[PDB]
C-alpha cells in the first residue's frame, strides 16, 4: 500500500513541480522588474538626498566590476519603512 | 527594535556566556549555558537554521548539557565576591561595546564591525521548494562519505575510549 | 562587517577567558570549554547560511558531534579525577610538579 | 569604481498579470503547453546574459503572451477555468489531487474551444 | 512570530500557575512550624555516557529522510547502513565487554 | 608533510567542500559564486606569490561580496545623512518609500 | 485573533487534564471491579474541581530547599515543555505549522529531563538526587529509541514535516508498514513519561521513595498535570504517527473527531496498561532497552532505509 | 456499571476536540473562508506575497482572478 | 589492556596523524586532531594511577584548548576567504590564533607547561608517541600555512621555547621531564628555521624522532626512569651505557654525529636570510641542553656509580624485552653525518 | 549450522530477528528488481528549471518544445 500511495506522491510531486517550472519565466521577469524598479527609486533618492555631501558619486559600485551583482537586502529595503523590511527579510522565517 | 532581533539575541548570548564564564557553581554555570544555548538557538533560526537549531536543542541542549548536569550532579554538593565581580566587569564591557556600535554605527575591537541590524546582509530570493541548508544536510550521505568515515570511526573509537578509562584495570 | 559576528566572538572570548582563568572545578572548565564550542557552531553556522554556501550546512554538525564525544571523554576524565580525589578540584591535580 | 547603470522607470511599465498565484498554478500546464517560445527565450537570455537589465524585452515579451493566454482563456472558458481556480484557491497547499474533476471540466472546455 | 507569541503565552501561563501555587496556600495563616558527598556508582555515569555518543551517532542518522531523495542512491544506501551499523557495532562492543551491567 | 594522497589516488576525500564555487546539490549557487570564480580562475596555476600582487582586484571585489563592508559603510553614509536632513526639515520621504504606492507585481 | 487560538489550545489541555485524573481513577476502579469516584459529583465529574482547589490551599510541605532558582524554575520548565509540545500536532491543522514538527517534538521532550534534575537538585535530600537521577537516565535511555522509531517511521513520510504525516496515511494506518516500530514506539513513549510498568519514582524500587524520608518537593500538580499534559499528547502524537485518521478539507471536524476517539482509546490504553503489570526493576528496563528494544530498531531502521530504495517507494520531499 | 466512566471520557473529549475543531474555524475565520496558506519553502511564500501584493488591499487571501485583466 | 584494542587505538592516532597530513579541507584538519588526542588519551591512562589521570586531564585541557582556537582560526578564515583550502590564511588574525594553537599542540613555550607534567604522568612509551609522533600533525600544518605565518610571532615562540627548554632541564634528575624539556628546546629550532627554509625544519624533526625514539627506547630497555636508576646499567648492561652515552652526545650537537646535522643545517640556512644574532644565539643557548645531556652521561657512562646486592640476581637474567629497532636507531642517531646531503630527499 | 540456529532461536530470538532483519537490509536491495526505479525516480524529480539551450543547427534529440516526440520521458512511470 505504501508502495503504491508513494509512487503516487512522487507523480503528484512532479505535478506540483512542472506547474512551479512553466511558472518560473513569469515570475523571473516580475522579478527581475521588480528589482530594477525598486533600484531604480533608491538611486533617484540618493540622487536628491546625497547633494551636500561633497565627493559623492551617485550609483557608485562598491564592485571593481562591470558585472551585474545580485542586491542585497540592505540595498533595496534600505530606504523604506520598517514594516516592510520586517515582512521581506523575517517574513517567511516568522511565517507561522 | 524588532528588526534589532537577531543582534538582542546576541546580546543576551554574550550576557549568559558573562554568566557561566565567570563560574558561581556548575550547576548554575550548566543554567547560564542552558540559556545562552538556547538564546544562540534562536540567532541561528533566525537565519533559517530550523534544522540546525532544532540540532542545537537535541543535541547539544538535549543530549549534553543534560549529561554536564547529570555528571554535576554527581560530582558536587548541594547546600561571591569574584563571580558577581567578573559578571559586572563583563556586563559593562559588553554594554560599552553595545553603546559604542549603537552610537556610532561602527566599532573596531579587533575587526571593522557595522552598527545596523543584520537583516541587511541577506538574499533576496528564493530556494524553490527546498530548503538549501536541509539539502546540504541531506548531502552528507552522498557527497560526505569520507567525512561519515572518520566521523563514525571517532565514535566508535569513542565508545572503545571511555570503556578503557573508566574501567579503572 | 555584520553586528552579530562581534557578539558571537565576544562570546568566544568570554568563555575563552573564562576558560583561561580556573576558580576551582574541573566541571566549570568543561561548561566554559564547551560554550567555546557552542559560540563556534553559532558562528560557523551564520557564515554558512549567509553565504548560501550549501555543503558546508553539514560542517557545524559534524563540529557538533566531535566536539560532544571530546566533551564525554573530559567528563570520564572529571569523573576519574573524582573517583580518586573525591572532588574535582584542579588544586588536587599538582602531583607532577615533582 | 564606476557608476552602474540602470534602466529609467519608463522601462520598468508593462502590464502586469495582476492574478493571484491559485489563479496562475491552475492555469499553469496549459500556460507552459501555449506560452512556450517567449518563456523560453526569455529564460535562455537570463541564464546567458546573467543580468536582468539585458533582458527587460523578452521579460515585456513573457508579460505580453501570458495576458494573451488568459484573454484567450476569459473569451471561451472563463466559467469553467473560474471554478476550477476556485477549488484550487480554497487548499492551504494548492493541491491538483483535491481538484479532478473541475480540472477535468477545464481542460475539456480548453480542448473544445480551443 | 506567532511562534514567539505561542512561547511567550505558555510560558506566561506556566509561570502563573506557578506562582499561584506558591502564593495561593500562603493566604491561610498556618501554625509556624517550630519542631525538628552522595555515593558515585560508574555505571550511572555510564549509562549517560553511551546515551551521549548513541545520541550522537542519531544526530549523524536524522537527514536520512532527505538524503533517501538524492541521486547518488548506491553511495546514500551505503553510508546509511554504514551509520546504522557502526552504531550496532558500538552496541555490540558495549555489550561484550561488560558494561551494560547491573543496568543492563 | 602534506602528502597528496588525492591526487596519487585519483580520490576525492575533501575537495567537494573546500570552496563555495564547487558542484552543489541541486546545483545552488552560493551568494558570491562568480566572485569566488573569478578569484580562482585568476590565482590558478600562478602561485601564491604572484597571485597576492596581480589577483588583487578579483579577490577584493570577493571578500567585498562575502563580507559587504563597504556596501554597509555607504548604507551607513546614505542613512546618516538621510536622518540628519529629516532632524533638519530639508527633505521629505517620497511615497513609494513609506508603503503608499500598491507594489509593482 | 491569533491568541484566542493559543487560549483555545492551552485551556482545554488543562480542562483535559483534569478530566484525565477523572477517567484514570474510574477506569482503574472498573477494572478493580469497584467503582471509582461517584460522590463528590453526578457519576465523579465534580472530583477534579474539589481535589484541584484541595491541593492549591494546602501547605508548603516541611522543609526548605538547596536552590531557590532550580526549585521555582523546575515546574515552570515542566509547564512550558508540556504545553509547547502541543503547537505543532496537525489535529487536522497544527497550531504553529511548521516544516520540522517531529524534530521540534523531539528535542523539546528532550528538554524536559531538565525538570526531574533540577528537582533533583533543588531538594536537600542526596537521596532524591539519586532517584532523580536514575529517573534522568531512564528518560535519556528510551529516548534514544524515540528517536531512532521517529526516524524509521518519517523515512516513509519524506519529511520531518507533522502535517505530512497525515497524508501519508491516505491509503492505510501507518501501524499495517511499521508495527514493530509502533509497538515499540508505544512501549518507549510509556517508558518516556514514568508511566507503569516503568514508574520507578512513584513506586518501589527506589532509594528515596520509602516512606518519612526527607526531601522538599515542589507542589505535587504543577509536576502532576505537567505530566498528563505529556501523557495526553504522547498519545495523540502516537495516533497522528501510526495511526492517522481520514481528513476531509472542507470536513476538519471528521479528522477532529476521529483522531480524538483513538486519543482517547489509546490513552485509555495507557491506563489499562497501568492497572495490569507489575513494575520492572531498574536494570531489568534498562535490559529492555539497552538490550531488546535497540537492536530491533536498529535492525529495522537499516530495514527502513533500505526498504524504500528496493520497492521503488520512495515517498516525496515536499 | 462501565458506561459510569463515559461522561468523564466525554467532557475529556469534548476537552480534546476543542482544540482541533478552533484553529479550524479561526483558520478559516481569518483567510476568507478557505485554509491557512502553508509556506514551507521559499516558493511558497514568494507566491504567498505575490498574492498580497496583487490583491491590492495588503491582504494574500483576496484572490484575484480574471476579472482583474482586461 | 586488550591487545586488538591497543593495535586499534594505535592505529587509530596514526589514521589522525594521516588525516592531517593528507587533508586539503580545514575541516578534516580539526577533525584529524580531534581523533588523534581521543585515540591517544587511553595510551596515555595505560597503567591506571593518578598520576596518569592528572596527565591525561592535563593534556586533554591544553589539546581541547588548542583544537578550539583551532577552529576558531578556521572559522576567521572561513569568514574573510570565504572557502576552506589548507593553505595560506587570509587574516592575520587567524594566522595568529593557528599559530598560537599549533604553540600549544606543540608544547612550545610559553605554552610549553603541560610538556614535562604529562610526560613525567605517563609510561615510557606513551611518552615516546608523544614526543615524537605527536610533533608530526602540527608541523604539517606549519609546513603548509607558511605564506601566513608572521615572523615575529614564530621567532619569538622559538627561541622562548630554546630557552626555556634549556634552563628547564638543567633542574631535573627525572628522565621524562629530561626528556621534555629536550623537546620544548628542539621544537624551538625547528620552527626558527620553519619561514626560511621548511626543508629543514623536515630534517630537524626526522632527526629529532630517530635520537628520541633511541633514547626512550633505551630507556624502556633498562627500565630507567630516573637519573639515579640510569646510574646502574654499568653493573647490568654496560653496552647500554655506550649507547645512550653516544645518543646524549648526538643530542647535544657535537659532531662528528648526527645530531649536530640539524642546527648545523639551521645556522646555514639562517645566515643565508642574513640572520647572525639568531642562529648564534640559538647555538649558544644549546649549550645547556648539551649540559644536562654531559650531566646523564657522567651519571651513567664515563663513571660508576655504586650498584646495589640484589644486582647480582638481575646479572643471571637476560633481557627479554623487543629492543625493536635499538640497533638501527643508534646507528642512525650517531653514524649519519657523513650522509648529510641525504636531506634533499626531503625538498 | 541447523543446532545452532534453533538454539539461539530458543534462547535469544530478540537478536535472531534483529540479525535476520539486518541481514535481508544488506542483501535486498541488491536483488529486488524495483531498485533501479527508485534512482531512475529521484533523477526524474525536477527541483531546478530546465535551462533551455541554444539551437546550434544540430541537436536532433533536443526537442523545441515541450509537448514534442524527442526528449526524455516518464511513460515508465504513469504506467509501472
Ligand atoms: C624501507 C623502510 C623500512 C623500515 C623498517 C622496516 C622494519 C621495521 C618495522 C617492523 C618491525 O619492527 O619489524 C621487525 C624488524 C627487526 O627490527 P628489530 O625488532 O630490532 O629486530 C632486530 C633483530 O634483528 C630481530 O632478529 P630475530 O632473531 O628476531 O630475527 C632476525 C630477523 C628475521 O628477518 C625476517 O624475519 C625478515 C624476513 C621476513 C620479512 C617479512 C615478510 C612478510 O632479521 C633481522 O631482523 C635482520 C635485520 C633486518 C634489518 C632491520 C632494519 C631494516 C632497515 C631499516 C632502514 C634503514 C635505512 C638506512 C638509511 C641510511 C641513510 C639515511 O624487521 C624485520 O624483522 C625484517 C626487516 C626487513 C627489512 C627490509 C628492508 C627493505 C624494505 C623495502
Ligand atoms: C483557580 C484554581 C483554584 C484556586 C483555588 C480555589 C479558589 C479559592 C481561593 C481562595 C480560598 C479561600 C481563602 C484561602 C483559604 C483560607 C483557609 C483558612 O484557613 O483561612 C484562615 C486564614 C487565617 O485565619 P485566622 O486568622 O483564624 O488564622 C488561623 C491560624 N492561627 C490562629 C493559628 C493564626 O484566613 C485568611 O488568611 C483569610 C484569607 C482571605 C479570605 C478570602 C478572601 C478572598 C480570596 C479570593
Ligand atoms: C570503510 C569503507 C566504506 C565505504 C565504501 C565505499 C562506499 C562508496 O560508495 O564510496 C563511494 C564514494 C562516492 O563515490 P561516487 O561514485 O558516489 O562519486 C560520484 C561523485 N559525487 C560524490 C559528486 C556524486 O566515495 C568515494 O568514492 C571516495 C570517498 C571514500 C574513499 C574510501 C575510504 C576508505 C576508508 C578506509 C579507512
Ligand atoms: C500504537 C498502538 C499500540 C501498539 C501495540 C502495543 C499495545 C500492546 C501493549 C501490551 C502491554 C505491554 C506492556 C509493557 C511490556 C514490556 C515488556 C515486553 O514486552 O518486553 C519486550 C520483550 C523483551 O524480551 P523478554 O524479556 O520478553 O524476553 C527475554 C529476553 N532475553 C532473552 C534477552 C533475556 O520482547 C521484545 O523486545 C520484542 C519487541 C518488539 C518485537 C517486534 C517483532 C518483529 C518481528 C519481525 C519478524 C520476526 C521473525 C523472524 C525474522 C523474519 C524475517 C522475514
Ligand atoms: C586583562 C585580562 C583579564 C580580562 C577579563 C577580566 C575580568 C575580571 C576579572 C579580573 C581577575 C579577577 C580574579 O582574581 O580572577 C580569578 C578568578 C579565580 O579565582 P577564585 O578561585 O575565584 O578566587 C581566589 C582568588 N584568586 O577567576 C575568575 O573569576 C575567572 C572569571 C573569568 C570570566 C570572564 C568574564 C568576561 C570578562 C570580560 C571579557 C573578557
Ligand atoms: C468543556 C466542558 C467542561 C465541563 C466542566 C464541568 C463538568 C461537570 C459539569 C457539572 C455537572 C453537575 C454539577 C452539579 C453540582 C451540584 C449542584 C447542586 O445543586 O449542589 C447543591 C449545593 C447546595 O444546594 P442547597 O441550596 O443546599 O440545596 C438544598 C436543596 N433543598 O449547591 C451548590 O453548591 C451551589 C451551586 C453550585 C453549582 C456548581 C455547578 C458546577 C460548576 C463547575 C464549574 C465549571 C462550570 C462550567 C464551565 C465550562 C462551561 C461553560
Ligand atoms: C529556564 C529558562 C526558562 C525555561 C522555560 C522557557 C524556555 C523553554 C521552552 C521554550 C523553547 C523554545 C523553542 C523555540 C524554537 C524551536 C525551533 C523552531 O523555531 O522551530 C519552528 C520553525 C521551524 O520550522 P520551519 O517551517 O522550517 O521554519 C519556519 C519557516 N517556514 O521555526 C520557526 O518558526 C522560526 C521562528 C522564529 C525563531 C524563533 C526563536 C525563538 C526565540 C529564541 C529562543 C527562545 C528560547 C530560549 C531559552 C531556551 C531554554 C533555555
Ligand atoms: C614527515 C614525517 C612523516 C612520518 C615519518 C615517520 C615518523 C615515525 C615516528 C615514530 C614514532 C614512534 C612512536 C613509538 C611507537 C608507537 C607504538 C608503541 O608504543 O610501540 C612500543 C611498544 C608498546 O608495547 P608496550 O608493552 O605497550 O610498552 C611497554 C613496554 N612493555 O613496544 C615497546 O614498548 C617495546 C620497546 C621498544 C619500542 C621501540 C619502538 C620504535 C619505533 C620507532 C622507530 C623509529 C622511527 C622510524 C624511523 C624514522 C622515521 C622518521
Ligand atoms: C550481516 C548483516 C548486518 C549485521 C550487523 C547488524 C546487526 C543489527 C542488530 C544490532 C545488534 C546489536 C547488539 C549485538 C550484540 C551481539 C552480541 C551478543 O548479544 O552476544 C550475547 C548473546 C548471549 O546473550 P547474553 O550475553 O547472555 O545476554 C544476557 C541475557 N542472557 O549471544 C547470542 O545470543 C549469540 C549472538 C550471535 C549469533 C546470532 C545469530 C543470529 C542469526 C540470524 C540469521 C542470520 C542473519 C544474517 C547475519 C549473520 C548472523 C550470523
Amino acid at each position: 500500500s505504501m508502495m503504491r500511495w508513494n509512487r503516487e506522491r512522487r507523480r503528484l510531486q512532479i505535478e506540483d513541480f512542472e506547474a512551479r517550472i512553466a511558472l518560473m519565466p513569469l515570475l523571473q521577469a516580475e522579478k527581475d522588474r521588480r528589482v530594477l524598479q525598486m533600484l531604480r527609486e533608491n538611486l533617484e533618492e540618493e540622487a536628491t538626498i546625497m547633494k551636500d555631501v561633497p565627493g559623492w558619486k551617485v550609483g557608485e559600485s562598491v564592485f571593481h566590476t562591470t558585472r551585474w551583482v545580485t542586491p542585497m537586502m540592505g540595498e533595496l529595503y534600505g530606504l523604506r519603512t520598517g514594516e516592510e523590511i520586517l515582512s521581506s527579510t523575517y517574513g517567511f522565517i516568522w511565517y507561522t | 527594535m524588532m528588526t534589532y532581533i537577531v543582534f538582542i539575541l546576541s546580546i543576551i548570548f554574550v550576557m549568559g556566556f558573562v554568566g557561566f564564564s565567570s563560574k558561581p557553581s556548575p550547576i548554575y554555570g550548566g543554567l547560564g549555558l542552558i540559556v545562552s544555548g538556547g538564546v544562540g538557538c534562536g540567532i541561528v533560526l533566525n537565519f533559517g537554521g530550523s534544522f540546525l537549531g532544532l540540532m542545537v536543542f537535541l543535541i547539544y541542549l538535549g543530549g549534553m548539557m543534560v549529561v554536564f548536569g547529570y555528571t554535576t550532579a554527581m560530582a558536587t554538593e548541594q547546600y561571591n565576591k569574584v563571580v558577581l565581580g567578573t559578571f559586572i566587569t563583563g556586563l559593562l564591557m559588553e554594554f560599552l561595546m553595545v553603546y559604542y556600535v549603537l552610537k556610532d554605527k561602527e566599532v573596531e575591537i579587533v575587526f571593522k564591525f557595522n552598527g545596523m541590524g543584520d537583516w541587511v546582509i541577506y538574499d533576496t530570493g528564493d530556494s524553490g521548494f527546498f530548503s538549501e541548508e536541509a539539502m546540504g544536510i541531506a548531502a552528507l550521505y552522498s557527497y560526505g562519505t569520507w567525512l561519515v568515515i572518520v566521523t563514525g570511526w571517532s565514535l566508535l573509537i569513542g565508545v572503545v575510549v571511555i570503556m578503557e578509562i573508566t574501567r579503572g584495570n | 562587517m555584520s553586528l552579530v559576528y562581534m557578539n558571537i566572538m565576544m562570546a568566544f572570548t568570554v568563555s575563552l577567558t573564562g576558560l583561561l582563568m580556573y576558580r576551582s572545578h574541573l566541571m566549570s572548565s568543561l561548561l566554559c570549554l564547551e560554550g567555546m564550542m557552542l559560540s563556534l557552531f553559532i558562528l560557523a553556522t551564520l557564515m554558512i547560511l549567509n553565504s548560501h554556501f550549501t555543503l558546508a550546512s553539514m560542517m557545524p554538525i559534524i563540529l557538533l558531534v566531535f566536539a560532544a564525544c571530546e566533551a564525554a571523554l573530559g567528563l570520564s576524565l572529571l569523573v576519574m579525577v573524582s573517583n580518586t580525589y573525591g572532588t574535582d578540584y584542579v588544586q588536587n591535580l599538582n602531583l607532577l610538579q615533582c | 569604481p564606476g557608476i552602474v547603470e540602470l534602466p529609467s522607470l519608463e522601462d520598468l511599465k508593462v502590464q502586469e498579470v495582476k492574478v493571484s498565484s491559485s489563479v496562475l498554478k491552475a492555469a499553469a500546464h496549459h500556460y507552459g503547453a501555449q506560452c512556450d517560445k517567449p518563456n523560453k527565450e526569455f529564460m535562455l537570455c537570463r541564464w546567458e546574459e546573467k543580468d536582468p537589465r539585458r533582458c527587460l524585452e523578452e521579460g515585456k515579451l513573457v508579460n505580453q503572451c501570458a495576458l494573451e493566454f488568459f484573454r484567450q482563456i476569459k473569451r471561451h472558458c472563463a466559467e469553467p477555468f473560474t471554478e476550477y481556480w476556485t477549488c484550487i484557491d480554497y487548499s492551504g497547499l494548492q493541491l491538483f489531487r483535491r481538484c479532478r474533476k473541475e480540472q477535468a471540466q477545464f481542460d475539456k472546455c480548453v480542448l473544445d474551444k480551443l | 512570530m506567532n511562534l514567539m507569541i505561542t512561547l511567550l503565552t505558555n510560558f506566561t501561563l506556566a509561570t502563573l500557575l506557578v506562582t499561584i501555587a506558591f502564593w495561593l496556600p500562603q493566604l491561610n495563616v498556618y501554625s509556624e512550624k517550630t519542631s525538628p558527598r552522595l555515593p558515585f556508582s560508574m555505571k550511572f555515569f555510564l549509562v549517560a555516557i553511551t546515551f551521549l555518543l548513541f545520541d550522537l551517532e542519531i544526530a549523524l542518522l536524522l537527514p536520512l529522510p532527505w538524503a533517501s531523495q538524492t541521486t547518488n542512491l548506491n553511495t546514500m544506501l551505503t553510508m546509511a547502513l554504514l551509520l546504522i551499523f557502526l552504531l550496532a557495532v558500538s552496541l555490540a562492543y558495549e555489550w561484550t565487554q561488560k558494561g551494560l551491567e547491573w543496568t543492563e | 608533510p602534506f602528502f597528496d594522497v588525492q591526487k596519487k589516488l585519483g580520490v576525492d576525500l575533501d575537495h567537494w567542500m573546500t570552496i563555495q564555487s564547487a558542484e552543489q546539490p541541486h546545483r545552488i549557487p552560493a551568494r558570491c559564486h562568480a566572485f569566488e570564480k573569478e578569484w580562482i580562475e585568476c590565482a590558478h596555476g600562478i602561485g601564491s606569490i604572484r597571485a597576492e600582487k596581480e589577483c588583487k582586484i578579483e579577490f577584493e571585489d570577493f571578500r567585498e561580496c562575502l563580507l559587504r563592508q563597504k556596501t554597509m559603510k555607504r548604507l551607513n553614509a546614505i542613512k546618516r545623512q538621510r536622518d540628519k536632513l529629516i532632524k533638519e526639515g530639508k527633505y521629505t520621504p517620497p511615497p513609494h518609500h513609506s508603503g503608499q504606492e500598491d507594489l509593482r507585481p | 485573533m491569533f491568541m484566542i487560538n493559543v487560549l483555545t489550545l492551552i485551556i482545554p489541555i488543562l480542562l483535559a487534564v483534569a478530566f484525565l485524573t477523572l477517567v484514570e481513577r474510574k477506569v482503574l476502579g472498573y477494572m478493580q471491579f469497584r467503582k471509582g469516584p461517584n460522590v463528590v459529583g453526578p457519576y465523579g465529574l465534580l472530583q477534579p474541581i474539589a481535589d484541584a482547589i484541595k491541593l492549591f490551599i494546602k501547605e508548603p510541605l516541611r522543609p526548605a530547599t538547596s536552590s531557590i532558582s532550580m526549585f521555582i524554575l523546575a515546574p515552570i520548565l515542566a509547564l512550558t515543555l508540556a504545553l509547547t509540545m502541543w503547537i505543532p500536532l496537525p489535529m487536522p491543522y497544527p497550531l504553529i505549522n511548521m516544516n520540522l514538527g517531529v524534530l521540534f517534538m523531539l528535542a523539546m521532550s528532550s528538554l524536559a529531563v531538565y525538570s526531574i534534575l533540577w528537582s533533583g537538585w533543588a531538594s536537600n535530600s542526596k537521596y532524591a538526587l539519586i532517584g532523580a537521577l536514575r529517573a534522568v537516565a531512564q528518560t535519556i535511555s528510551y529516548e534514544v529509541t524515540l528517536a531512532i522509531i521517529l526516524l524509521s517511521v518519517l523515512l516513509m513520510n519524506g519529511s520531518f514535516t507533522l502535517s505530512t504525516l497525515i497524508i501519508t496515511q491516505e491509503q492505510v494506518w501507518l501501524i499495517f508498514p511499521a508495527w514493530p516500530l509502533a509497538m515499540m514506539w508505544f512501549i518507549s513513549t510509556l517508558a518516556e513519561t514514568n508511566r507503569a510498568p516503568f514508574d520507578l519514582t512513584e513506586g518501589e524500587s527506589e532509594l528515596v521513595s520509602g516512606f518519612n524520608v526527607e526531601y522538599a518537593a515542589g507542589p505535587f500538580a504543577l509536576f502532576f498535570m505537567a505530566e498528563y499534559a505529556n501523557i495526553i499528547m504522547m498519545n495523540i502524537f502516537t495516533t497522528t504517527l501510526f495511526l492517522g485518521a481520514f481528513h476531509n478539507p472542507y470536513m476538519p471536524e471528521l479528522y477532529t473527531i476521529n483522531f480524538t476517539i483513538k486519543s482517547l482509546l489509546l490513552s485509555i490504553t495507557f491506563l489499562w496498561i497501568r492497572a495490569s503489570y507489575p513494575r520492572f526493576r531498574y536494570d531489568q528496563l534498562m535490559h529492555l532497552l539497552w538490550k531488546n528494544f535497540l537492536p530491533l530498531t536498529l535492525a529495522l531502521c537499516m530495514w527502513h532505509v533500505s526498504l524504500p530504495i528496493l520497492l521503488s517507494s520512495i515517498p516525496p520531499q515536499t | 456499571m462501565w458506561f459510569e466512566v463515559l461522561p468523564g471520557i466525554a467532557v475529556m473529549g469534548v476537552c480534546l476536540f476543542i482544540p482541533g475543531m478552533a484553529t479550524a474555524r479561526i483558520h478559516r475565520f481569518s483567510n476568507g473562508g478557505r485554509e491557512k496558506r502553508v509556506a514551507h519553502y521559499s516558493y511558497q511564500w514568494y507566491l504567498m506575497e505575490r498574492d498580497r501584493r496583487v490583491s491590492g488591499v495588503n491582504r494574500y487571501y483576496v484572490s484575484k482572478g480574471l476579472e482583474n485583466i482586461d | 589492556m586488550n591487545p586488538i584494542i591497543l593495535i586499534i587505538i594505535l592505529m587509530t592516532v596514526m589514521l589522525g596523524t594521516i588525516i592531517v597530513m593528507i587533508s586539503t579541507h580545514w575541516l578534516l584538519i580539526w577533525i584529524g586532531f580531534e581523533m588523534n588526542m581521543l585515540a591517544i588519551i587511553p595510551i596515555m591512562m595505560k597503567k591506571h594511577n593518578p598520576r596518569a589521570t592528572e596527565a591525561s586531564t592535563k593534556y586533554f585541557l591544553t589539546q581541547s584548548t588548542a583544537s578550539m582556537l583551532l577552529m576558531m582560526a578556521i572559522i576567521i578564515n572561513l569568514m574573510f576567504s570565504g572557502q576552506w583550502t589548507v593553505m595560506k590564511l587570509f587574516n592575520p588574525m587567524a594566522s595568529m590564533l593557528m599559530t598560537m594553537a599549533l604553540a600549544m599542540k606543540l608544547g612550545m613555550a610559553p605554552f610549553h607547561f603541560w610538556v614535562p607534567e604529562v610526560t613525567q604522568g605517563i609510561p615510557l612509551s606513551s611518552g615516546l608517541i608523544l614526543l615524537t609522533w605527536q610533533k608530526l600533525a602540527p608541523m604539517s600544518v606549519l609546513y603548509q600555512i607558511l605564506p601566513s605565518i608572521n615572523l615575529d610571532l614564530i621567532l619569538t615562540l622559538s627561541i622562548l621555547s630554546i630557552t626555556i627548554g634549556g634552563w628547564g632541564g638543567l633542574n631535573q634528575t627525572q628522565l621524562r621531564k629530561i626528556m621534555a624539556y629536550s623537546s620544548i628546546a628542539h621544537m624551538g629550532w625547528m620552527t626558527a628555521v620553519l619561514l626560511y627554509n621548511p626543508t629543514m625544519t623536515l630534517l630537524n624533526l626526522i632527526i629529532y624522532i630517530i635520537m628520541t625514539s633511541t633514547m626512550f627506547t633505551l630507556f624502556m630497555a633498562n627500565s630507567t626512569t630516573t637519573t639515579l636508576s640510569l646510574s646502574h646499567t654499568w653493573n647490568k648492561a654496560p653496552i647500554m651505557t655506550i649507547l645512550v652515552l653516544i645518543t646524549l652526545l648526538s643530542m647535544g650537537g657535537l659532531p662528528p654525529l648526527s645530531g649536530f646535522m640539524p642546527k648545523w643545517m639551521i645556522i646555514q640556512e639562517m645566515t643565508k636570510n642574513d640572520s647572525i644574532i639568531l642562529p648564534t644565539l640559538m647555538a649558544i643557548t644549546a649549550l645547556l641542553n648539551l649540559y644536562f645531556y654531559m650531566r646523564l652521561t657522567y651519571s651513567t657512562a664515563l663513571t660508576m656509580f655504586p650498584s646495589t646486592n640484589n644486582m647480582k640476581m638481575k646479572w643471571q637474567f637476560p633481557t627479554t624485552k623487543r629492543m625493536t629497532l635499538l640497533p638501527t636507531m643508534t646507528v642512525l642517531s650517531t653514524m649519519l653525518l657523513p650522509l648529510t646531503p641525504i636531506l634533499s630527499i626531503l625538498e | 549450522v541447523a543446532a545452532f540456529l534453533k538454539n539461539v532461536w530458543a534462547k535469544e530470538p530478540v537478536l535472531v530477528a534483529s540479525f535476520a532483519i539486518a541481514g535481508l537490509a544488506v542483501i535486498l536491495p541488491t536483488l529486488s528488481p524495483y531498485t533501479k526505479y527508485s534512482l531512475m525516480i529521484n533523477r526524474a524529480t525536477p527541483y531546478n528549471y530546465p535551462v533551455p539551450l541554444r539551437d546550434d543547427g544540430n541537436m536532433p534529440d533536443v526537442p523545441s518544445h515541450p509537448q514534442d516526440p524527442q526528449g526524455p520521458s516518464l511513460e515508465w512511470l504513469k504506467r509501472l
